[PDB]
């Protein structure tokens, strides 16, 4: 169980960081990058 | 004239971690 | 802590809440 | 003459809810210790 | 009086949860 | 061969086998 | 717009005038490395003395030094 | 770099390693059995934990001269 | 570089060699990571195999002594050595490698090499991210484990009387460290371990929920009952329906993500914040600024002999832990407590 | 307060009885009950 | 390099690993660390 | 206390009956597919 | 020098310089092949 | 549409408003210094320098003001306990007023440098765009810093022009602001040697000037210029954050372990003085020396200063405290009034018994009275049934030498148990707790609070180094990435 929660934290951080880093440039500076993604984008906004 | 042996034997009961005990401990 | 802790808790509740509400109202009025 | 670096801060409602929740949860957590 | 403060804080948290559930900003598709 | 991958494999293999032999020998000690 | 001209600004212009000027190659990076090396050794000596891993002849490293 | 499957399925790799992997294993077994491990890493043998006068666990209790203290506390 | 590349220098050759995409990327950070990490792990294995703690903690903590993987541990040195760095050439070991092992210098060796290995690994993450042109969010995330390691294995022992109270590198030794923290510092009651627990449990919750939701909102994209084959690494369309997931969690839970970037940033954010808060709490404990007691309840219990809460029972448990563990956990104290002074319940 | 251990030593767990959020709790059922089912209508009064 | 199929190598290595683990458990029940 | 018991029995029976007879009323055909 | 610990410290500096130069020379030799 | 956590980036590319905001932070810091000094002076009790010094009352800026030379006050009282004949303008109130007026002046200057942001000084003479020559700026400001460091080391602390710094005896009994002679030998690196502080601040300062003259004359090389991202202000921010958290770690370590710059007469004792019996050994050595002179025990203990005994008390240990045990040390434990004396415990046989002192780790510690040979002879048992080393069973009596109870012997078991429990904490003192309504739990001394605060800041600023430096190196991709 300890290995599971530590692995959950590790893999959550790892996956979130990888997806956030791979997030393709659809929004420039002067605003948050979250504006680049749209709820109906129906496409991968990150370079897997 | 201070008896160093008695000084150490007084500090040890109250506090065994005193630097008096640990200094030159292998000599004892 | 009868009063000093009470004042600390009240300020910690009030100041950030007022800041956030003011920012949200300004945002909603501007856009 | 006006400063070109002027920008406007924005705060959507989800951010407002997150901030209020953070403030009140921190108050809940630390109020027991503050009153001691 | 401490109980009053704790109850107020819990009520505030629950009210914030209620507003965030039933008065959320609609998720805008595209 | 003796490439970087060769060194990376053998830095964790030779000590590993030596220690496995050591631990196996330890398994048959009488106090 | 041209900006604001003030006596202090005119006085201090030369200090900020040559912005971006560099030297070809690595320049004085080798001397920088030597200085960094010596500083690391110096900090190591100081940490050793304070940690008592480096006993010195005239250094007591204790409150008795106040005497 | 050759794929691992090609190397691990190659007869040459196995004939090379079948005299070295057992050699390392036997080296480790000899290292433990011949008493070298105790000699170099200083872990006391099962009959060396307690001396004639020290019938309890040892205590370093000294910052400097700790070499002499641990030497006299260890098995002689 | 910018205006021109000038001439190729020996640094250029070294960079070109180190930056090659071989099986094991070394890079410039490798020169610090590989030796330090290799020596740290090898030192832990040698210590858990051959090195003992008979002279440091008066405990047998190696395989050759009869310990297993659970109970073997590279124990921290004796308390009388204080915060000595315990160099193998230092004034303690004075060059005797065997005695340096006996004095516990292997713990300092492993800890320092591991700290520099963690520095090298974050440097490796930065270097690799820069090579592939990605925002180095994973190095920023890995800052949290570095903070935990620094605050627990370095800051905390330095705040105490010596390395002796650091966590010894082992399983049962870590468990001893945990129980010691509960008994002495009342670490559970500390709001910073509370925030750390919340962060770690929330991170595990997010991992499980995101995995399940993605695996249960997949688009068909294939005719086989094995849904893993119906995916191409280079495809552009999302493999799962974000709209369906948002609707499902909105109607089940009340609120739901509507932004993939925000979702994954939240997944990154929760555990890092939890670990950083726990690290701040551990610093506070290093100074013994423990959130041990609520003085109001202690005063009320002292005045009122019938007022009892779970907090007071926890205080009694901590008292028992301290009294019954002090004698053997801290041999340097030489605590020969008679059995009549140890706190104890009834008929137990 | 609730006599959790069944030794007639009640434990206070509510805010009104001098507890904060950290120490407050809903005390488990009395040890005298054991695994017995204890609905409201089983007790003689709300106080019990 | 098709000789000595990879599945055979894997099976033999796994058998050796399981045997080593069993030897370790046996040593856990006898000799040093056996509580007798 | 008897009145409370009979009231709770009525409530529980009502809700459990709703559950049982709602999952029987052609539930598997209530999917979009 | 005066203190044995100082002599050991200086020898440690020399040894660390030796290993660092060994790493640098190794990377240079492999880079130039 | 800047998010709330990016608003203060508006001045990233505006040098004038950067000056303005940095002026505002400086003004706020100076105002805090002045206001904190005023509050501390208002709530400070200067009557009793012994048994009630600054570190007992929770003073935080008074230790630093006293350390650097400011000792007197306009109220007629001196921190050393004498009378203020002429405190001058550099009293505590003077320092507070000066920092306050400086805060106001910096506020006005911040307003001005904010309104007139578009100064031609910040324009690149060639291109006409706004730019800052960061290498030259660092050279200038480093030259200034080195000049000031040398000036402080050579004139201040040495007393050539300044007043000196706080120098004390090893046991913190007689300390005062004195000029310090520089230590140019190896002993200048003894952390507890005061003479290192001038010499260092001299030599280092000199180097700074020379270093300035280099980083002001010699332009950085192109490879180094692009490698270290010189020309981006955020690179400077990353490097500065790193340096500042390094310095925070150093100062936290040097205060927790104590040094010549953090005397115990201003911040209180360290926990390592209690752990190693720094004061207990000295007290017993003085007692033994007096006994060897032929004096009785009562006279030998009466010769012990009360301040030295007060240091030998676990309530003054900085590591006996709580995170939310707030306020002055007097708020937890009462205000010290006097020294009861030294308690000597003796069994009915006449064998002298010593009470085992509470280690710093233990919130509660059982009472054990130990023979000279480390053999437990008595205790306050937890199980009074079939006890073996009970006070009544062994017949322990306590005689007090010196202090308030001088030559007084108590034999009733209740009083002996009470005094043994008190003596497990160190020297026994009388405390007046009614004045401040002390609850009865130990607080932490100002050195503990300083170390905790600056260590937490050091960790957070390590994360700051990481974040702002990652933003520096990856500036091109931190606006987004173009896939691979
Ligand atoms: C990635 C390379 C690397 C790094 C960063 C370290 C770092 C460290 N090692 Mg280590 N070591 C390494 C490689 C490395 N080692 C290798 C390859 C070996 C095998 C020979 C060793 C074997 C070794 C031993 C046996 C010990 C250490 C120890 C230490 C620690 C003490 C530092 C010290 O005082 O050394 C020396 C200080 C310097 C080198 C300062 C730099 C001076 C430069 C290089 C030259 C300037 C001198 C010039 C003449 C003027 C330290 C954290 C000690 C330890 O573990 O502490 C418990 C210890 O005893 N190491
Ligand atoms: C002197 C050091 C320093 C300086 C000059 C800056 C400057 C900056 N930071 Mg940075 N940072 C620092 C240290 C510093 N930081 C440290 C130590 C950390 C680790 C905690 C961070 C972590 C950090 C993050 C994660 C981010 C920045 C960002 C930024 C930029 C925008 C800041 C902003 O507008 O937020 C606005 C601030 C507020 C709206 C108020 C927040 C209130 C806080 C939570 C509590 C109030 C503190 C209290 C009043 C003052 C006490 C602090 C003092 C005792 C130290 C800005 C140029 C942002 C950026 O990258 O720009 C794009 C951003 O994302 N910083
Ligand atoms: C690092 C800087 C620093 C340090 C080391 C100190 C240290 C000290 N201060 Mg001080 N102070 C500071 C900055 C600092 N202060 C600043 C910036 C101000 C201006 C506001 C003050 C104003 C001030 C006053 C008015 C007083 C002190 C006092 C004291 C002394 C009492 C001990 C104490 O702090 O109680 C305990 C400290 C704490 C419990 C703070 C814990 C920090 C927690 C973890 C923050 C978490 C907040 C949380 C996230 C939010 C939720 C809480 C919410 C429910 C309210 C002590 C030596 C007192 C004194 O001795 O009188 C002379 C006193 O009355 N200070
Ligand atoms: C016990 C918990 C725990 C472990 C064991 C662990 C382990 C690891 N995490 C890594 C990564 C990460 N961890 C991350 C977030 C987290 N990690 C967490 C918790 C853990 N993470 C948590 C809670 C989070 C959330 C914040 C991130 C974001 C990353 C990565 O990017 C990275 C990765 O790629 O993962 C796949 C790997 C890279 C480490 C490495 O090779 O360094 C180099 C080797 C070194 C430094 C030598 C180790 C020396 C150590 C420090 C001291 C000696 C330790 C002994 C050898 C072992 C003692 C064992 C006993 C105590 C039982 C490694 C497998
Ligand atoms: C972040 C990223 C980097 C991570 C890791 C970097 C690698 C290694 C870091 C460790 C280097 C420092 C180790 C030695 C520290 C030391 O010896 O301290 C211990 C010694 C003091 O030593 C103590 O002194 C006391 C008073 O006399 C007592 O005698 C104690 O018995 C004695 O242990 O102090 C120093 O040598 C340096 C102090 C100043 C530096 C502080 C470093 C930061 C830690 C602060 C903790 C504060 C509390
Ligand atoms: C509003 C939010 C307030 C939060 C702080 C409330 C403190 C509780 C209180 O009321 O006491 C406030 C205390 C004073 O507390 C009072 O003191 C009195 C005597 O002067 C009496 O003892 C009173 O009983 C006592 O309540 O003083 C403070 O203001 C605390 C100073 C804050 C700084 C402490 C050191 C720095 C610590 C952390 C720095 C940050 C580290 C990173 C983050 C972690
Ligand atoms: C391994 C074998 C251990 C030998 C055991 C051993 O070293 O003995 C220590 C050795 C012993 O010398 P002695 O002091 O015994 O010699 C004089 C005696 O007569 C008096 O003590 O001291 C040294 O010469 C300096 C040590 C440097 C050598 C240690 C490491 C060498 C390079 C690593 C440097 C640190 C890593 C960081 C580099 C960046
Ligand atoms: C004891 C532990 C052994 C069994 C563990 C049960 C595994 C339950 C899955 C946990 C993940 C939660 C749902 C997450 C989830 O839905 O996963 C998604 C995934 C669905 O894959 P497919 O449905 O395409 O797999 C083919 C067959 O399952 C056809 O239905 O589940 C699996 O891959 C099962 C793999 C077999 C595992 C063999 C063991
Ligand atoms: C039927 C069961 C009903 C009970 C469920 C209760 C639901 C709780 C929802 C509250 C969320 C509060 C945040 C609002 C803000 C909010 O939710 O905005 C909605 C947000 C989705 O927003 P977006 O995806 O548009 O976010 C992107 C934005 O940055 C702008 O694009 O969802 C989330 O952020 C994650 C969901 C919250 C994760 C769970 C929250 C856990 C907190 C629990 C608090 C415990 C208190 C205990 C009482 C003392
Ligand atoms: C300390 C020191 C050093 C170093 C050393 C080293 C680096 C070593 C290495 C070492 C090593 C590197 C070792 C290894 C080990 C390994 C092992 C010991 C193995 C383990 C494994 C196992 C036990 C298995 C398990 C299992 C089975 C049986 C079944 C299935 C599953 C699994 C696989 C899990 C030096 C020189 C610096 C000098 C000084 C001191
Ligand atoms: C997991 C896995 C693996 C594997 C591993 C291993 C190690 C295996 C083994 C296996 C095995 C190794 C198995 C075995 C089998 C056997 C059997 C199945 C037999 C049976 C028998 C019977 C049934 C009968 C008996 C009898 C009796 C009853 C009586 C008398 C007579 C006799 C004895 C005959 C691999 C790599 C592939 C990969 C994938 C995964
Ligand atoms: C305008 C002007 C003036 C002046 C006035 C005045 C009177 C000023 C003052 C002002 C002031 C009077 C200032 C002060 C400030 C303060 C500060 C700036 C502080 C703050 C605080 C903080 C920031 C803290 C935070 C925290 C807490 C609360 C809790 C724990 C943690 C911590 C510590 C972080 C004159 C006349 C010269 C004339 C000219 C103009
Ligand atoms: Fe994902």
């Amino acid at each position: 169980g300890v290995a599971g929660v530590f692995g959950g934290s590790l893999f959550s951080a790892m996956h979130g960081s990888l997806v956030t880093s791979s997030l393709i440039r659809e929004t420039t500076e002067n605003e948050s990058a979250n504006a680049g993604y749209k709820f109906g984008q129906e496409e991968e906004t990150y370079n897997i | 004239r201070v008896r160093t042996v008695l000084d150490m034997d007084r500090k040890d009961p109250a506090k065994e971690e005193t630097v008096k005990e640990l200094r030159k401990d292998i000599n004892n | 802590v009868n009063i000093l802790g009470l004042i600390a808790t009240a300020l910690f509740i009030i100041i950030p809440t007022s800041f956030l509400l003011i920012l949200y109202v300004k945002t909603a009025a501007s856009e | 003459r006006p400063n070109p670096n002027k920008q406007v801060v924005e705060l959507n409602r989800s951010s407002l809810y997150w901030g209020l929740l953070l403030i009140f949860v921190l108050a809940v957590l630390f109020s027991s210790y503050i009153f001691n | 009086m401490e109980a009053l403060v704790y109850t107020f804080l819990l009520i505030g948290t629950l009210g914030i949860i209620f507003f965030s559930i039933f008065f959320r900003e609609p998720p805008r598709i595209a | 061969i003796f490439t970087v991958r060769w060194l990376a494999i053998h830095a964790i293999a030779v000590p590993t086998i030596f220690f496995l032999g050591a631990i196996t020998a330890m398994q048959f000690i009488q106090r | 717009e041209p900006g604001i001209v003030t006596p202090l600004g005119t006085l201090l212009r030369p200090l900020n005038s040559e912005a971006g000027k560099v030297l070809p190659g690595w320049g004085t990076t080798v001397l920088m490395a030597v200085a960094i090396l010596l500083f690391a050794v110096f900090l190591l000596i100081i940490l050793e003395i304070y940690n008592s891993s480096l006993i010195l002849d005239g250094v007591t490293n204790s409150w008795e030094s106040l005497a | 770099e050759r794929p691992f499957s090609d190397i691990l399925t190659s007869i040459r790799y196995w004939v090379i390693h079948s005299i070295t992997v057992p050699s390392l294993f036997i080296a480790g077994w000899l290292f433990v059995s011949t008493g070298l491990a105790y000699d170099v890493f200083g872990s006391p043998r099962p009959n060396e934990y307690f001396t004639e006068d020290r019938q309890d666990a040892p205590l370093i209790t000294d910052r400097f001269n700790a070499l002499e203290q641990v030497k006299k506390l260890s098995a002689q | 570089i910018g205006t021109y590349q000038e001439k190729r220098t020996w640094f250029d050759d070294a960079d070109d060699w180190l930056r090659q995409d071989r099986f094991v990327f070394v890079g410039w950070s490798g020169l610090l990571l590989l030796p330090c990490a290799y020596f740290a792990v090898g030192g832990w294995l040698t210590g858990c195999t051959f090195v003992t703690s008979w002279y440091t903690h008066g405990l047998a903590s190696s395989y050759i002594e009869g310990c297993n993987f659970l109970t073997a541990a590279v124990s921290t040195p004796a308390n009388s050595l204080g915060h000595s760095l315990l160099f193998v050439w230092g004034p303690e070991a004075q060059g005797d490698l065997t005695r340096w092992f006996q004095l516990g210098g292997l713990w300092a060796f492993v800890a320092l090499h591991g700290a520099f290995g963690l520095i090298g690994f974050m440097l490796r993450q930065f270097e690799i991210a820069r090579s592939v042109n990605l925002r180095p969010y994973n190095a920023i995330a890995f800052s949290a484990p570095i903070a935990v390691f620094v605050s627990v294995f370095l800051i905390y022992p330095l705040g105490q009387s010596g390395w002796f109270f650091a966590p010894s590198f082992g399983v049962a030794s870590i468990f001893r460290f945990i129980l010691f923290f509960q008994g002495f510092h009342n670490w559970t009651l500390n709001p910073f371990h509370m925030m750390g627990v919340a962060g770690v449990l929330g991170a595990a919750l997010l991992c499980a929920i995101h995995g399940a939701t993605v695996e249960n909102t997949l688009f068909e994209d294939g005719d086989g009952a094995n849904t893993f084959r119906a995916f191409n690494p280079t495809q552009a369309e999302e493999t799962y329906s974000m709209v369906t997931a948002n609707r499902f969690w909105s109607q089940i839970f009340g609120v739901a993500f509507s932004n993939k970037r925000w979702l994954h940033f939240f997944m990154l954010f929760v555990p890092v914040t939890g670990l950083w808060m726990s690290a701040l709490g551990v610093v506070g404990l290093a100074l013994n600024l423990r959130a041990y007691d609520f003085v109001s309840q202690e005063i009320r219990a002292a005045e009122d002999p019938e007022f009892e809460t779970f907090y007071t029972k926890n205080i009694l448990l901590n008292e028992g832990i301290r009294a019954w563990m002090a004698a053997q956990d801290q041999p340097h104290e030489k605590l020969t407590l008679p059995e009549e002074v140890l706190p104890r319940g009834n008929a137990l | 307060p609730v006599d959790i251990d069944g030794i007639r030593e009640p434990v206070s767990g509510s805010l009104l009885y001098g507890n904060n959020i950290i120490t407050g709790a809903v005390v488990p059922t009395s040890n005298a009950i054991g695994l017995h089912f204890y609905p409201i209508w089983e007790a003689a009064s709300l106080d019990e | 390099t098709g000789r000595i199929p990879l599945w055979l190598v894997g099976t033999v290595v796994g058998l050796l690993a399981i045997g080593l683990l069993a030897i370790f458990f046996y040593g856990s029940y006898v000799g040093l660390g056996s509580s007798l | 206390m008897l009145t409370l018991k009979i009231f709770v029995y009525t409530v529980v029976t009502f809700f459990v009956g709703l559950f049982i007879f709602g999952f029987l009323s052609n539930d598997p055909s209530r999917n979009p597919g | 020098s005066v203190t044995p610990s100082l002599k050991n410290f200086l020898l440690s500096l020399v040894a660390g310089a030796v290993v660092l130069a060994a790493i640098a020379g190794a990377v240079t030799a492999v880079s130039n092949f | 549409g800047l998010p709330w956590y990016r608003v203060h980036t508006v001045v990233i590319n505006d040098p004038g408003r950067l000056i303005s905001v940095h002026l505002m932070h400086t003004a706020l810091v100076a105002g805090w210094a002045g206001a904190m000094t005023l509050f501390e002076i208002a709530v400070f009790d200067p009557s009793d320098p012994v048994l009630n010094p600054m570190w007992r009352q929770g003073m935080f800026v008074l230790p630093f003001l006293t350390r650097l030379g400011v000792t007197q006050s306009w109220g007629g009282w001196t921190i050393s306990g004498e009378t203020s004949s002429n405190p001058g303008i550099w009293s505590y109130e003077g320092a507070a007023a000066s920092h306050i007026v400086l805060s106001g002046l910096l506020f006005l200057a911040s307003v001005w440098h904010w309104v007139y942001w578009d100064l031609e000084l910040f324009r690149d003479p060639r291109t006409g765009k706004t730019a800052l020559d960061l290498p030259k700026i660092f050279g200038i400001h480093l030259f200034l810093a080195g000049l000031l460091c040398f000036g402080f080391g050579a004139f201040h602390v040495t007393g050539v022009f300044g007043p000196g710094i706080w120098v004390s005896d090893p046991y913190g009994l007689t300390g005062s602001v004195q000029p310090v002679a520089p230590s140019w030998g190896a002993e200048g690196f003894d952390p507890y040697n005061p003479g290192g502080v001038p010499a260092h601040h001299i030599a280092a300062g000199i180097l700074g000037v020379l270093a300035g003259l280099f980083h002001l004359c010699v332009r950085p090389s192109i490879r180094l210029y692009f490698g270290l991202s010189m020309g981006s202000i955020e690179s400077v921010l990353s490097s500065s954050i790193a340096a500042v958290f390094w310095a925070a770690f150093v100062v936290a370590g040097t205060m927790w372990y104590g040094s010549a710059a953090t005397p115990i007469e201003l911040f209180g004792p360290t926990r390592y003085q209690w752990d190693q019996g720094f004061f207990q050994q000295e007290i017993q050595k003085r007692v033994a020396q007096s006994t060897s002179e032929g004096l009785s025990v009562s006279e030998a203990w009466a010769k012990i200063p009360e301040k030295l005994a007060f240091y030998d008390y676990i309530g003054n240990n900085p590591a006996k405290g709580g995170l939310f045990r707030t306020g002055a040390m007097n708020s937890g434990d009462g205000i010290a009034v006097g020294w009861l004396g030294h308690a000597s415990f003796k069994d009915q046989e006449g064998r002298e018994l010593f009470v085992r002192r509470m280690p710093t780790f233990f919130e509660t510690f059982p009472v054990v009275l130990i023979d000279k040979d480390g053999v437990v002879r008595a205790d306050v048992p937890f199980r009074k049934a079939e006890s073996k080393y009970s006070i009544e069973q062994v017949g322990v009596s306590v005689t007090f030498y010196g202090g308030e109870l001088n030559g007084l012997t108590f034999t009733d078991p209740s009083t002996v148990k009470k005094y043994a429990r008190k003596a497990q904490l160190g020297e026994i003192f009388e405390f007046d707790r009614s004045t401040l309504q002390s609850d009865g739990v130990f607080r932490s001394s100002p050195r503990g609070w300083f170390t905790f605060g600056h260590l937490s800041f050091a960790l957070l600023f390590f994360f700051g180094h990481i974040w702002h430096g990652s933003r520096t190196i990856f500036r091109d991709v931190f606006a987004g990435i173009d896939e691979d």
